[PDB]
Order: structure tokens, then C-alpha cells, then sequence
């Protein structure tokens, strides 16, 4: 499945030895979260369309090289790193939902940079 | 003397030649300048693992150039989003590992002498033509040409006086300067001045992130934290 | 477009509020504010020109607005009291330089076209 | 040439001089009032008029392009000669 | 194409732990340090004897500014005002009058020179060539306002550095 | 324990200027912002300039 | 449309106490609201569309040195520009500043017709072309 | 070539920056107000001042924006407009080499939300909005003026302050400190009304009121 | 003011390299400062036919930014496609 | 009832019968080329810089005298018209003298402004230039008549709006010089406004000439006082000094034009 890798060489981030296992419960924690966002919200769909490819993919390539190539993410601490942020972000997202219409249209001349 | 639509005036001749002969000697005037200092004792232990920051902080924080660099983050606007002939000339980067003073320093020196290749490459493929774009109504005509025509002088007056009209719009381009993503947020109006001129400054958000790379380290190493900072004080200022 | 979302104060009466104790808190270092900048001036003529300098600022009466000087006085309070401004900044309020310009228009009339 | 003023001053080509009571002299005491003495109004005045058999001319003052802008001139009225506007030298018809 | 600055592993083999322990014990890059700055000491000094050495320059150098005339020794400004209009501090003022022969050039042609950026922008915008930054760059005063030059001093200093601007002129007009 | 960096004691007013100022005449303005990077700050505004003109210079 | 702790703030924006305009630039100065006209000069219409914002001259003297034109008043160069009337004569007294407003002037259409110039009775026959 | 001056115009990466502005449109239709691509391929996002932070985090966050670097943070000042001032963003994402314009609005008396949660380079950033324009940032850490000179009124980069100021510096020998007086120029700023009255650019004709 | 060669090979030795080889001082290798006038090219656009303005303004064929979205299954797109990640170095991979 | 319904780069018009094409393209807002064509004066056709393309209509036609009808969709930026605009031009610049640093008119030329917009960037004109004697018409009228384009904007101007008939054109050909012929004065109470009619430095002003520059002036709107008319002037005033008074527009007490005595 792929040599230890000494170090990610970014600073701080530290190497994931079991990072399998580690992708998987966070993108079901993803799907997770989705679930309390309706269907009708295109941050649902997406992020789905997202987590679901990539949890698929992670489940089978067991391999870590392969996995990291294909995933396109660049090292594999940083997909968990990023996955945990899509937590985060869906999270949040949940406070401010923007599924909501837009909350005002602004002034007329606001916009339209022809002074 | 670089100027939009190209530079003001050709090269005088024989400077290639001159750059050639400086070029030849500045890779062992680089090595005089390493030798003492890469190597020494006192040099390391003066800057080994001192304002060390991490990859994600350095990224929230602004910074850009070496300091990403510097720290693991492999990105350099020369070769992800190549501007001039940037596309055409081949050099190396140099990543850093461990982020602290050390490492910044020696990517400073390599990319001294990684500058050294791209300027052997511009030497021996700089290609013949005109300096400037041939178009009288944003470069100014040739001054023998301005004597001599109609379309030339009056252009070169109108040039010179109101300037070439921009189109209306809002840009924002950066380029890898030799501190870090040196960038202008240029708006226009379609008049001949700009409207608003915001300068990306690389030390402004270096020298905001100072505090978190002082953390814990002793005072004399402030002088430290902040020569690897590269803070040119006109710039932040501006 | 009568109604715009508040700074801090909500009417007339919180915007007073946060002015009384914000002239509370200019009002006790005066003293040490002289003291410590080695001020010319006694410590008398510094507090009603705090006192003078509120005064000026009286026919506001919008909450939004109040709220600004009120937070640009707490700037003026900490660049005073962690010695952020020396002597000259200090003593530029004390307009002591410059000579009187006389209010009448008869002396108006006298030196220049000045409406 | 240069002219001294009544007063005891050298006098510019723009013809500019102090007055006996300005105030705005003492500046000149102890020191030199800046002037030159090559007056271009006159040195340009010794530059004999050329003489060229053809109606219209063309004056770029000399070195091509280290002249001024290339100038035609008309010297059709034999009442007085043309002179380029930029140099100042003088052509004229010989006898139409 | 990225390059590891510092990525070197120093061997565990009884040689290489010696060899850093000689370094460390009997100092070794502080004296390959030491031994360096001796060969700089033998070496040859780079300074130049000024004022007797003065620095190599090019004829673009912009240094003091000054109003060239034509051979026939009227002035060569005819007051298009283009150096005033493309200054970018504004240090040039130009106010212009009808001579008395016609023609009519300058009556006041004033360049700040504590204003001045030194551009060279003027030389530029000249149709005419008239105002020319000269290769002098020796004209420090003891007081501010000798640096206001007027008309009177540049061109003097036209009828000074001539032979000098004359030839850079001569030299690097084909290049622009 | 915390380093406040007081900038400001150079504060041209370097962007206000540049406003009353043309695009040509707003160039000497860049090689005055970083002492050392005097073509590169240049060509920065160079590119800006010419992506608004939507023009591009001569290869050499 | 926002819910944001909003408070019924009627009373006209009085920015001026923010601005740190000196107390004689913010009464005794008159500002201008007007449509610039064209350049008798030339023909051209395109600097006759925008609202300009100016204030009023001052003193002008004369240097005791050389003589530029000096001056002591700061608003001597601000002119401003709006697309509309109404948003520049808001930004006046929003900024406490009496105005006076000049309404723009719009060249009437006239009706050109070529031939009248040879026309059989009318005097507008001219006598050359 | 036939545009040897003519900068070169590229397509496909109009087409990407499109489709990806339709994408955060959808995204977060509370905030996003209109989107456009410029000429020369570049991306800007229209949010109303309330979605200051959520569109920020989104485009930080999300695993199709990931930007992660905001470059600076500046505003225009446009009188004729109800609010003057308008925030911009300008973030470049690493990952997808890509970089985002996000811009709003404020008149001079609104408090937008300060971004240093999302992106604490934002922090200097803020104080020389406030510094400059006047834009006072709520929940800010140190708001306080970073740029100008301690006790300066005014702000700047305001359109309506003046060049040269209202107040310049001299050193009085009478009371032996530097002191502030009204200014008083040796030789005023001759302004250049340069603007040709022949239209410039027939694409930007703005339709006539 | 080339020194004795007792001291170019003390000075050599202390630096540790051969330093008579390439030096910081320019002797005479530098190019002449009068050098022969020039002859500059022209741009393509210096044409005496079939080379009107209309068909190279690159001012006049700059649209107005264009609107994509306005206020007044579809597969999740990304700005630009993720880069590839960068290779070692060939000439010296470690420093 | 009558208003006929045309398409100014196909965005529909509502014009006037007999309106022509330039008044039609300036309803839009697009404002035609032009040197010959002053709204006040007669139309004559001599600019040629009026040119523009009417959809499916093979000949260019003159904007300033041309009356349009039902559905024309006037191309004013059509390719062709460009072509046509670039070429008259440099007609105009091909016998234009090198006066620009020289010449009042440098910052307010029609001529100038118009070759940055719709002209070309250089000259393929390899010959030499025409040069034309200097006419005088009095102490008030700088008269450089090499520059002038023969718009003959000024022999309009002379036989419509001040009614002496003594500004002219003598000769046919390029040799053709507009003038008086006969050494006279163009003494009139409104001569002073061949001055601003004139879009080239041909005539200018004898009293301001070449005392300043027209991008450094500030322009400060004002009523005259020297008549009872009360003429709206433009006093342009540099360095606190007033060099010329410009007339502004009222299109009621003055028209465009103001009296010698006010100027
Ligand atoms: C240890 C020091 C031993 C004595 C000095 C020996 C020395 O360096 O002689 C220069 C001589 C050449 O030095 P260099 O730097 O190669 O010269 C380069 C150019 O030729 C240099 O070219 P240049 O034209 O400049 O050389 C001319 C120069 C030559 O100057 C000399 O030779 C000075 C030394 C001799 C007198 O003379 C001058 O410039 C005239 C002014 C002299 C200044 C005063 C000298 C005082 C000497 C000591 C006095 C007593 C204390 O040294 C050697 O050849 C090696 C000497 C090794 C001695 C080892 C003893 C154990
Ligand atoms: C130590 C050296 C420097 C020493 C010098 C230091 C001088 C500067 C010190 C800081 C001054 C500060 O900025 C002032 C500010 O923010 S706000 C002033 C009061 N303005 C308002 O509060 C608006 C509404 N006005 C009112 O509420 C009423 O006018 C009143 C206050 C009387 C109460 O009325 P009630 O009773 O109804
Ligand atoms: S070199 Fe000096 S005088 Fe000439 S344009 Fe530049 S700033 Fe003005
Ligand atoms: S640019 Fe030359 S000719 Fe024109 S005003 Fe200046 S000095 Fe005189
Ligand atoms: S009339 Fe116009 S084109 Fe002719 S010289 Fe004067 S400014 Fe130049
Ligand atoms: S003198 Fe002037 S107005 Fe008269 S025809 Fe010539 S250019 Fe036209
Ligand atoms: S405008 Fe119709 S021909 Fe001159
Ligand atoms: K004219
Ligand atoms: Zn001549």
C-alpha cells in the first residue's frame, strides 16, 4: 500500500499513517452532514456528487501512491486536511444556509463600473 | 525603463556581451558569499529553526513568495501562471523543507544562482525585432519618424500630453517579484489617468504575520525573523 | 430607506451611554497623560479641552454617527495612553502656533477676500 | 548684447529687471544676478537669408533627426522672406 | 522542476560521526571562514580614487538639466509645453510670450530641481530637443534655493555642458 | 510575547498620487516603491497596463 | 428585507463630523453643481455627460522667490463627478456643503436640410459652395 | 500572426471561469447578486456586504474552490453612488491555479463583517481600509490606523479629501517642537483636464438617460 | 592597480579555488564604450499596403465584461483542472 | 404621425422626417466624425469625414447631408465606414504641416483628437508637403493658412452668421486657398468667432496666441458684462491670470458666438 513517507514535506503537517481508514469515516461524517441540508440546496448536490466519487475512490484503491495520483489532491495528508475543511464549511453552511433567495437586490447604479 | 507596450529603447551595443562577462564570474562570487555562512556554526545556530512557520499558517497569513516557498509549499508564479516569455525558459525552484530562517536563506542563494540560468537562456535567445509595440497610439513613434510624418507627430504630442485612453475595466495582475507576489489592482474609467491604483504589497502580509514567528524566540532573534522577512520599507508603506 | 442597521447603539440613549464613560476614561488620565508626556500645560487646561473637544461634537444626533467618534475617541485614548503620540501630537490639539483669526468682518474685510 | 537697467542691473533677454524700489533685490547683494549673454533674439539676426529658386522650401534645421519636425515654407510673397517657425531662419526667392 | 534546498541526511558510519566530530572539536568551516577572508586581504581593492577616478557612465546618464540651442544659436525651446505637460512631479513652469522678431519662445521656463525625479521624461516628450538632462551630476549646493533653477541658469548650463551633450545626443539618438 | 510592527512612517501618498497622475507619468512611481525591485515592480504595471489595452509586446 | 437590528434613522446623514474637514472648508465654501460645457474649441460632446463637483476659487498670490501661483486653500483641485443631479446634489449637504445647481444644457435639435441651400424663394440660398 | 500586437485571447479558460461562475452562483444564490467574466479572463463575484463572511468561507473551504490565499483587500471609492465605498476581494487558489474576484459595497456608516476569521492576512488589510476610506470593520481584533500619522483627521483616499491635505508640519523654534499648521503650498497643484471630448472606446457606450 | 605569483598561490590556496581564472575586476574584456551606431528593425506593422489600423486596434476589441449570472445532472465544476504536481529536479535534485 | 423609424446600429430611432443621418446616430448618442458640419452654419459636404455605411447599401453615405427613411440601419462602426474614416484622414494629414508644437490649436485640434480615434497610427505618404502664403484679415485673427483643411467652416460662418461676404475660395485643385483675396480686413462685430469655428489651428487668436496651452487652463463659467446681452462666457483662467473668454452655449441669449469687444 505504499512505503511510510518520511515526511509530507509541507511544515505542520504531519504524516498520516493509517490514512485510509481516516478518509473514509470523514467522508461519511460529509454525507453525514448532508443529510441535514435538503435536497433542494445545490451545496447538497454537489458536495454529494463530490464525496460520493471520492468515497468510492478511496475505498478501492487500497494503495496509497495510486490513490494520491488518481485523487489529484497533491500529497495524501492534505485530502484529509481539505476533507476536514468540507466538514467545517458544511457545518457552517448549515448556520447561514444559502439557499434562501437573495436577501436584497442592491441599489440600481451599484454595480455598472462605466462612471 | 519598462514600460507598458514594451521598454523605452534597445539595448546599447555590446551590453550582452558585458552581461555575458559578469554572468561568467558571479556563480564563484556566489560561492564566496555561501561558503562562509552556509556552513558556519554560528551562522546556523543563528538562524536553525527560528521563525519557523508552518505550511497552512503560511497560507492563511498572506504570505507569498519564499516564504511559501520556503516552507514546503511549491509555488512560484514564473511557472504556474507564466507571464512574458516566462513559459519558454527552464529553472528550478528551490522548495524548502523545514520553514525556519535556515531554509528561506538558502532558497534566497539558490534562487541567486537559479537566476544565473534564465539569464544564460535570455542571452543566448534573445531574438531580433522592435522594443516597443507598434502602435503609435500606445507607445510613442521613433524620434525619426516624429520629425518627419504627420500621423507620428501628432500622435507623439497626444501621447505625451493625454496619454493612451485605457479601456474601462478592473485588472488585477501579480508577478513573482524577488520578495514575493508583487501585484497591482489597476481600475480605469476610460479616461487617460487610473481611478483607483491599489498596490499589492509581498511584505505587507509578511510583515502582519511577525508577531506569530516572534512567538517564544528571544529578541535578538527579531533581527533574525525579520531579515529573512525581507521587509523593504517602501513598499508596505507605499 | 429609513431604517439602516446599527454600529453598537440601537437609539440616542446607549449612544449617549458609551460617550458619558468614554469621557470618564478621558477624564482620569489627563493628569497622568501630562505627567507622563512631560506636558508645558497644567493639568486644568487639559480637561476641559477634553471637556471642549466633546462639546464641539454636540449636534450630532444620529446613533450610527455618535457611535463613530465614540469609537474613534477610544483610538485617540489608547494612542494616548500607551504612548503612541509624543509631544507634538499632543500639544497639535493646543493650536498654539497659529495666530488668531479674528471673527469679525470688519477685520475679515481688512486682510483678504476670505468670505 | 545685454542692457544695464538704470539702476545698475543686467537686463534679460525677456527683458525682465528690477526696479529701483522693489524690495525683491537684496537677494542679488553679495551675490550674481543669473543671466546669459548670448540674447537669442539677436544671435539669430546675423544668420544670412538663404536664396533657393523654387516656390516652397523645407527647413528641418539641420542633422535630420537631431533637427526640429521637418517644415515647408511658402515664399511666394516677395514683399518679405519666410522663416521656419521653429528655428528662425530666413529664406527668400531670389526675383521669383 | 523543483530542487530540495536542504534535504541531506548525514551518514551514521564511524567515518562520517568522526569527521563531524573533528568538525566540531577542532573548528574546521570557522577556519575555512578565516582562511578565506585572507585570500580576500591579498586580492585587489576595487576602490576608485575619487575625485581623481570618477565612475564610468553611459551618454543616456540623466544628470543636470539644460536648454540646448541650434547651431545658429537661437534656442532651440519653442515652448510646446510638452516637457511641462508630461513632467510627472510638475517641476516645470512655462509661461511664453510673443517675441519681439515673431517666433516666440520661453519667458519664464523654470525647473525645480528638489521637485525633479530625474526621469528624463522631458527629453523625451522635446519634438525639438531642447531640454536634455547633461551628464553633470556634481551641481550639490549649500542652499535650497540655488536648486530652483529658471531659465537664466539652464541655459547657461546649455551654453556650458554643449560640447558634452552635443556628442551623447550624437551618440544615441539612432537607438531612440 | 507580542511584536506590534508601527508602520506608516514612510506613508507617501503613493496610491492617491498615482490618481491625478497619467499611466505613463505613473510609471516612475513603481521603481519607487521597492528600492531593489525597480524592473520588476515596472513590469508588474506593465502587464496591468497592457491586459486593460488588451496589447501585447514585441517578443524581443 | 433584513432583519439586522433595525432602527428607524430619518434624520438626514450628517457624515461631516467624520470627515475631518476644518471647521471654515465645511460653511464658507460654495460648491457647484454643473454640466461642464463643451470646448468652444473643438466639437466634440464626449466631456459634456458627467455632473461635476467644484468649489469656489480663492486667493492667488505670488511668490516672493521666482512666483508660481501659491495658494493656502486645500479645496482648490477637488472636482468630482457624478452620472445623475440627484446623487450629486445628495453628496453636498450629505457632506454639509452649500450648493448651487446648474441644470444641464441640451443643444436643441434643429432641422438641417441640404437643399435649402439653393432654395428657389427663400433667402437661405447661398452664394457659394 | 495576424494580431502580432493584439494580445493573444484565450477561451477555454473563459469557458472554466464561466462554468465556475455559474457554479457558485447556484452555490450560494443568498448573496451572489451577478457574476461576470472580463475580456482578459478574469473572475468577479458580486455578494451582498451580509454575505461577507459565508461566500468568503465557502471559497476557502469547499473542495471544488479551495482559496486559500487572500491577496489584498482594497476598495474603490465612488461618490456618485449611494455606497461610496466598494470592498474588494481577490483570493488565488493554489490548488486549482485559479484566482477569484469577490466584491460588495458599504455607504459610509455600515459595519462589515471583519474577515480575519476566515483569512487572518485580512487583518492589516482591514485597518488600512478604515485608515484610508473610513470603513469601520466589526468584530476586528486591533482596528486602528495603521498608515497615516497619529491623531491625522480625515481619511485619505477619500475622493473628496484633497491632495495636499489640511494641515502641513513645520518645526517652531518659539515653542521648540515640531507643530501642525493650515497648509499652504509655494506652488499649487496645477491640476490637467486632459480628458479628450471625442468618444474613446464605441464598445463602452453607456445608453443614453 | 595581477599580482606576484607568490601570493596568487597563497590566495588561491586560502580561498581554495583558482580564483586568476575568473575575477571581480573587469581588466579589458569589457566591450569598447564607443561602440559603432546602430541600425534598429522596424515592427511588422511598418507596411506601405493592406496594413490599416481597423485590422490591429487592440483597444477597440475590448467588450465589456460579460455576465454569466444576474439576479435581476449538472456535474460540479472547478475554476481550472487541478494541477499536476511538480517533478525533481534533473541537473541536482538535492542540494 | 410623421415621425419615421430607423435602426442606429440597429437599436430603432424615432426620428423627425428630414432629419439627417449624423442627428440621428447623435440620438443614440454615437457622435459622427466630423469637420465641415457645424450645427449652427449650413451643411456642405467637404468633410467627407461624415462618411458612414447604411446596411445593404454599397455606396458610404455623408451622415451630414443625407435625409433618412423608413427602416436604415445606420453602421456607424461597420467595417467599412472605419475603412472609409481611416482613409479620409489621411487625406486630411497628407498636406497638414508639422505645426503641432507650434500651433495653438495643439490640445483642443479636432484634427488631433480625431486622428487618435479614428485615424490611422502612421503615414505611408512619401512626398512633399504643400505650403501655402499667409493672408492677413486684421490685428485680431492669427491667419496660418498652410494648416487650413478648406471645411470652409469660416466662408459659412462670414456669409450666414455675420453677413459680410469677403472670406472666400480662390483657385481649383489642391492649390485651392480659402481667403479674401484681395488684402482686406474681416472686420466684424462676431469675426473673433472664426476663431473657435475653425477646428484647426488655421485661424486662431492674435491676442492669446501661444501665451498658454489648453489641458492647463481652468475653465470657470461666468456672464458677460461689456454688452446688455449678458452672454454666458467660459473665462479661463491659469495661475490666477485670465488669458481667454471663451463663449459657452445657451441656445437662447447667445447662441454659441460672442461679440470681438467681450472676447
Ligand atoms: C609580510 C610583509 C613583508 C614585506 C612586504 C612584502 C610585500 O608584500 O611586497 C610586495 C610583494 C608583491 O605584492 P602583491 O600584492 O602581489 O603586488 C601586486 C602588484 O604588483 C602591486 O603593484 P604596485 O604597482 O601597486 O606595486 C608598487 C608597490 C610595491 O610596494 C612594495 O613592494 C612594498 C613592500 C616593499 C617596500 O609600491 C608602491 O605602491 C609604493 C608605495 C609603498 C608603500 C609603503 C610600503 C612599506 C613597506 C614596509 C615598510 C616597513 C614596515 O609581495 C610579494 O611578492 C610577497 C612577499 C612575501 C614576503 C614574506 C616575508 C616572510
Ligand atoms: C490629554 C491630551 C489631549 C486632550 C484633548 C483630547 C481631545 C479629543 C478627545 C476625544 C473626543 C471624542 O472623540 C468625542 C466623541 O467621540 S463624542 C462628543 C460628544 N458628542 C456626542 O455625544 C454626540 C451627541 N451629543 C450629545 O449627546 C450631547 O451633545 C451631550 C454629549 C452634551 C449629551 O447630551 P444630554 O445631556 O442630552
Ligand atoms: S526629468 Fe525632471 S524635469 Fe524632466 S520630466 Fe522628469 S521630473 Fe520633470
Ligand atoms: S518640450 Fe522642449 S520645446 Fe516643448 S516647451 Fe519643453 S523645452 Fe520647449
Ligand atoms: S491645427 Fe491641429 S494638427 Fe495642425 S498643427 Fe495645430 S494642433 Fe497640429
Ligand atoms: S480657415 Fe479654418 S474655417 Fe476656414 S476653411 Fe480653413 S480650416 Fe475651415
Ligand atoms: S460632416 Fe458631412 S462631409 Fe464633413
Ligand atoms: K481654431
Ligand atoms: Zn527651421
Amino acid at each position: 500500500a505504499g512505503l511510510l513517507k518520511k515526511t509530507t514535506g509541507l511544515v505542520g503537517l504531519a504524516v498520516c499513517e493509517t490514512p485510509h481508514e481516516r478518509l473514509k469515516i470523514l467522508y461519511t461524517k460529509i454525507l453525514d452532514v448532508l443529510g441535514q441540508i435538503p435536497k433542494n440546496a445545490a451545496y447538497r448536490k454537489y458536495t454529494e456528487q463530490i464525496t460520493n466519487e471520492k468515497l468510492g475512490m478511496v475505498k478501492a484503491e487500497p494503495d496509497v501512491k495510486k490513490l494520491e495520483e488518481q485523487l489529484q489532491g497533491g500529497q495524501i495528508e492534505e485530502v484529509i486536511l481539505q476533507a476536514e475543511n468540507e466538514l467545517s464549511l458544511a457545518r457552517k453552511m448549515l448556520r447561514w444556509k444559502p439557499w434562501e433567495p437573495l436577501v436584497e437586490e442592491p441599489p440600481a447604479n451599484q454595480w455598472k463600473w462605466p462612471i | 525603463y519598462i514600460r507598458p507596450g514594451g521598454v523605452h529603447q534597445d539595448l546599447p551595443l555590446g551590453l550582452l556581451d558585458d552581461i555575458y562577462e559578469f554572468s561568467k564570474n558571479f556563480s564563484f562570487r556566489i560561492d564566496e558569499l555561501e561558503e562562509m555562512l552556509t556552513n558556519n556554526r554560528i551562522w546556523r545556530n543563528r538562524t536553525v529553526d527560528i521563525g519557523v512557520v508552518t505550511a497552512e499558517d503560511a497560507l492563511n497569513y498572506g504570505f507569498s513568495g519564499v516564504m511559501l516557498r520556503g516552507s514546503g509549499i511549491q509555488w512560484d508564479l514564473r511557472k504556474t501562471q507564466p507571464y512574458d516569455v516566462y513559459d519558454q525558459v527552464e529553472f528550478d525552484v528551490p522548495i524548502g523543507s523545514r520553514g525556519d530562517c535556515y531554509d528561506r536563506y538558502l532558497c534566497r542563494v539558490e534562487e541567486m544562482r537559479q537566476s544565473l540560468r534564465i539569464i544564460s537562456q535570455c542571452l543566448n535567445k534573445m531574438p531580433p525585432g522592435e522594443i516597443k509595440v507598434d502602435d503609435a497610439k500606445v507607445s510613442p513613434p521613433k524620434r525619426a519618424e516624429m520629425k518627419t510624418s504627420m500621423e507620428s507627430l501628432i500622435h507623439h504630442f497626444k501621447l505625451y500630453t493625454e496619454g493612451y485612453q485605457v479601456p474601462p475595466g478592473a485588472t488585477y495582475t501579480a508577478i513573482e517579484a524577488p520578495k514575493g507576489e508583487f501585484g497591482v489592482y489597476l481600475v480605469s474609467d476610460g479616461s487617460s489617468r487610473p481611478y483607483r491604483c491599489k498596490i499589492k504589497a509581498p511584505g505587507f502580509a509578511h510583515l502582519a504575520g511577525l508577531d506569530k514567528m516572534s512567538k517564544g524566540h528571544m529578541l535578538a532573534d527579531v533581527v533574525a525573523i525579520i531579515g529573512t522577512q525581507d521587509i523593504v520599507f517602501g513598499e508596505v508603506d507605499r | 430607506g429609513t431604517s439602516v442597521k446599527p454600529i453598537f447603539s440601537r437609539d440616542m440613549n446607549e449612544a449617549k451611554r458609551r460617550v458619558r464613560e468614554l469621557y470618564r476614561a478621558w477624564y482620569r488620565e489627563v493628569p497622568n497623560t501630562v505627567h507622563l508626556f512631560q506636558l508645558d500645560i497644567s493639568v486644568k487646561q487639559g480637561r476641559d479641552k477634553v471637556r471642549e473637544m466633546f462639546m464641539k461634537n454636540a449636534h450630532v444626533t444620529d446613533p450610527r454617527v455618535v457611535d463613530l467618534l465614540v469609537i474613534k475617541g477610544k483610538m485617540e485614548l489608547e494612542e494616548t495612553i500607551n504612548v503612541w503620540k509624543q509631544r507634538t501630537h499632543i500639544m497639535r490639539f493646543f493650536h498654539e502656533t497659529e495666530a488668531p483669526r479674528p471673527t469679525d468682518f470688519l477685520s475679515k474685510f481688512y486682510v483678504g477676500h476670505d468670505p | 548684447g545685454v542692457r544695464t537697467s538704470p539702476t545698475g542691473e543686467k537686463v534679460t533677454h525677456t527683458g525682465q529687471a528690477y526696479d529701483d524700489g522693489d524690495y525683491r533685490r537684496v537677494r542679488f547683494s553679495d551675490r550674481q544676478k543669473e543671466v546669459n549673454e548670448n540674447f537669442a533674439i539677436d544671435l539669430i539676426a546675423e544668420q544670412p537669408v538663404s536664396e533657393v529658386g523654387s516656390r516652397v522650401i523645407s527647413c528641418d534645421g539641420g542633422g535630420g533627426a537631431l533637427g526640429h519636425p521637418r517644415v515647408y515654407i511658402n515664399l511666394d510673397k516677395e514683399t518679405k522672406t519666410g522663416t521656419c517657425g521653429y528655428c528662425g531662419l530666413q529664406f527668400r526667392q531670389p526675383h521669383h | 522542476t523543483y530542487k530540495f534546498v536542504n534535504m541531506r541526511e548525514p551518514s551514521m558510519d564511524m567515518k562520517s560521526v568522526t569527521d563531524r566530530a573533528a568538525q566540531t572539536l577542532l573548528w574546521t568551516e570557522l577556519v575555512r571562514g578565516l582562511g578565506m577572508t585572507l585570500s580576500y586581504l591579498f586580492r585587489e581593492p576595487a576602490t576608485i580614487n575619487y575625485p581623481f577616478e570618477k565612475g564610468p557612465l553611459s551618454p543616456r546618464f540623466r544628470g543636470e538639466h539644460a536648454l540646448r540651442r541650434y547651431p545658429s544659436g537661437e534656442e532651440r525651446c519653442i515652448a510646446c509645453k510638452l516637457c511641462e505637460a508630461v513632467c510627472p512631479a510638475q517641476a516645470i513652469t512655462i509661461e511664453a510670450e510673443p517675441r519681439a522678431d515673431g517666433s516666440r519662445r520661453t519667458t519664464r521656463y523654470d525647473i525645480d530641481m528638489t521637485k525633479c525625479i530625474y526621469c528624463g521624461f522631458c527629453q523625451e516628450a522635446c519634438p525639438v530637443d531642447a531640454i536634455v538632462e547633461g551628464p553633470n551630476f556634481e551641481f550639490s549646493t549649500e542652499t535650497h534655493e540655488e536648486l530652483l533653477y529658471n531659465k537664466e541658469k539652464l541655459l547657461n548650463n546649455g551654453d556650458k555642458w554643449e560640447a558634452e551633450i552635443a556628442a551623447n545626443i550624437q551618440a544615441d539618438y539612432l537607438y531612440r | 510575547r507580542k511584536c506590534d510592527p508601527h508602520i506608516g512612517l514612510l506613508h507617501r501618498g503613493t496610491e492617491k498620487l498615482i490618481e491625478y497622475k497619467t499611466y505613463l507619468q505613473a510609471l516612475p512611481y513603481f521603481d519607487r516603491l521597492d528600492y531593489v525591485s525597480m524592473m520588476c515592480n515596472e513590469q508588474a504595471y506593465s502587464l496591468a497596463v497592457e491586459k486593460l489595452l488588451n496589447i501585447q509586446p514585441p517578443p524581443r | 428585507t433584513q432583519d439586522t437590528q433595525l432602527i428607524a434613522v430619518d434624520e438626514k446623514l450628517d457624515i461631516t463630523t467624520l470627515t475631518g474637514v476644518p471647521e471654515e472648508h465645511i460653511k464658507t465654501r460654495k460648491v457647484r453643481i454643473f454640466v461642464p460645457a463643451r470646448n468652444n474649441m473643438q466639437s466634440g460632446v464626449n466631456n459634456t455627460k458627467k455632473w461635476k463637483m467644484e468649489f469656489d476659487t480663492r486667493e492667488r498670490w505670488e511668490n516672493p522667490l521666482m512666483g508660481w501661483s501659491s495658494t493656502a486653500d486645500p479645496l482648490s483641485n477637488l472636482v468630482l463627478t457624478f452620472s445623475t443631479k440627484e446623487d450629486a446634489v445628495a453628496f453636498a449637504e450629505k457632506n454639509g456643503w452649500s450648493f448651487d445647481v446648474e441644470e444641464r444644457k441640451v443643444p436643441k435639435p434643429k432641422s438641417k436640410s441640404y437643399g435649402a441651400n439653393f432654395s428657389w424663394n427663400k433667402r437661405t440660398r447661398v452664394s457659394t459652395k | 500572426d495576424t494580431r502580432p500586437t493584439i494580445r493573444p485571447r484565450n477561451d477555454v479558460v473563459h469557458k472554466q471561469l464561466s462554468a465556475f461562475g455559474q457554479y457558485v452562483a447556484e452555490i450560494l444564490p443568498k448573496y451572489v447578486q451577478q457574476v461576470q467574466v472580463s475580456c482578459f479572463n478574469e473572475l468577479e463575484i458580486f455578494i451582498h456586504p451580509d454575505g461577507v463572511i459565508p461566500v468568503l468561507t465557502f471559497l476557502r473551504d469547499h473542495t471544488n474552490a479551495q482559496f486559500k490565499s487572500l491577496a489584498d483587500l482594497t476598495a474603490v471609492d465612488v461618490p456618485t453612488r449611494q455606497n461610496r465605498f466598494e470592498i474588494v476581494y481577490n483570493l488565488l487558489s493554489l490548488r486549482f491555479n485559479s484566482q477569484i474576484r469577490v466584491k460588495t459595497y458599504t455607504d459610509e456608516l455600515t459595519p462589515i463583517e471583519s474577515s480575519v476569521t476566515v483569512y487572518k492576512a485580512a487583518n492589516w488589510y482591514e485597518r488600512e481600509i478604515w485608515d484610508m476610506f473610513g470603513v469601520f470593520f466589526a468584530n476586528h481584533p486591533d482596528l486602528r490606523r495603521i498608515l497615516t500619522g497619529y491623531g491625522f483627521e480625515g481619511h485619505p483616499f477619500r475622493k473628496d479629501f484633497p491632495l495636499s491635505g489640511y494641515v502641513e508640519l513645520r518645526y517652531d523654534d518659539e515653542v521648540k517642537r515640531v507643530v501642525a499648521e493650515p497648509v499652504e503650498l509655494a506652488q499649487e497643484f496645477r491640476k490637467f483636464d486632459l480628458n479628450s471630448p471625442w468618444e474613446a472606446f464605441p464598445a463602452y457606450r453607456q445608453p443614453p438617460e | 592597480a595581477s599580482a606576484t605569483r607568490v601570493i596568487q598561490l597563497l590566495r588561491n590556496w586560502a580561498s581554495g579555488r583558482d580564483l586568476q581564472a575568473k575575477l571581480q575586476l573587469r581588466y579589458q574584456e569589457i566591450s569598447k564604450r564607443t561602440q559603432p551606431p546602430p541600425k534598429l528593425p522596424v515592427g511588422p506593422s511598418h507596411k506601405l499596403s493592406n496594413n490599416y489600423y481597423c485590422t490591429r486596434d487592440g483597444r477597440r476589441e475590448a467588450m465589456p465584461p460579460s455576465i454569466v449570472m444576474s439576479s435581476q445532472e449538472k456535474k460540479a465544476v472547478t475554476p481550472a483542472p487541478p494541477i499536476k504536481r511538480w517533478e525533481l529536479s534533473k541537473d541536482q535534485p538535492y542540494l | 404621425s410623421n415621425l419615421i423609424e430607423v435602426f442606429v446600429d440597429g437599436q430603432s430611432v424615432m426620428v423627425e422626417p428630414g432629419t439627417t443621418v449624423l442627428q440621428a446616430c447623435e440620438k443614440v448618442g454615437m457622435q459622427i466624425p466630423r469637420f465641415c458640419y457645424h450645427e449652427r452654419l449650413s451643411v456642405a459636404g467637404n468633410c467627407r469625414m461624415c462618411l458612414v455605411e447604411i446596411e445593404k447599401a454599397p455606396k458610404v453615405v455623408a451622415a451630414c447631408a443625407m435625409p433618412v427613411m423608413k427602416g436604415w440601419n445606420i453602421l456607424t462602426n461597420s467595417e467599412k465606414s472605419k475603412k472609409a474614416r481611416e482613409g479620409v484622414m489621411e487625406f486630411l494629414l497628407a498636406n497638414h504641416p508639422l505645426d503641432c508644437p507650434i500651433c495653438d490649436q495643439g490640445g483642443e485640434c479636432d484634427l488631433q483628437d480625431q486622428s487618435m480615434m479614428f485615424g490611422s497610427d502612421r503615414s505611408r505618404f512619401l512626398e512633399g508637403k504643400r505650403a501655402v502664403e499667409d493672408k492677413n484679415i486684421g490685428p485680431l485673427v492669427k491667419t496660418i493658412m498652410t494648416r487650413c483643411i478648406q471645411c470652409t467652416r469660416c466662408i459659412r460662418f462670414a456669409s450666414e452668421i455675420a453677413g459680410v461676404d469677403d472670406l472666400g475660395t480662390t483657385g481649383r485643385g489642391n492649390d485651392m486657398q480659402v481667403g479674401t483675396y484681395i488684402e482686406k480686413m474681416f472686420m466684424s462685430e462676431l469675426s473673433g468667432n472664426i476663431i473657435d469655428i475653425c477646428p484647426v489651428g488655421a485661424l486662431t487668436s492674435k491676442p492669446y496666441a501661444f501665451t498658454a496651452r489648453p489641458w492647463e487652463t481652468r475653465k470657470t463659467e461666468s456672464i458677460d458684462v461689456m454688452d446688455a446681452v449678458g452672454s454666458n462666457i467660459v473665462v479661463s483662467t491659469r495661475t490666477g491670470e485670465v488669458m481667454r473668454i471663451l463663449p459657452r452655449m445657451h441656445e437662447d441669449i447667445n447662441e454659441e458666438w460672442i461679440s470681438d469687444k467681450t472676447r
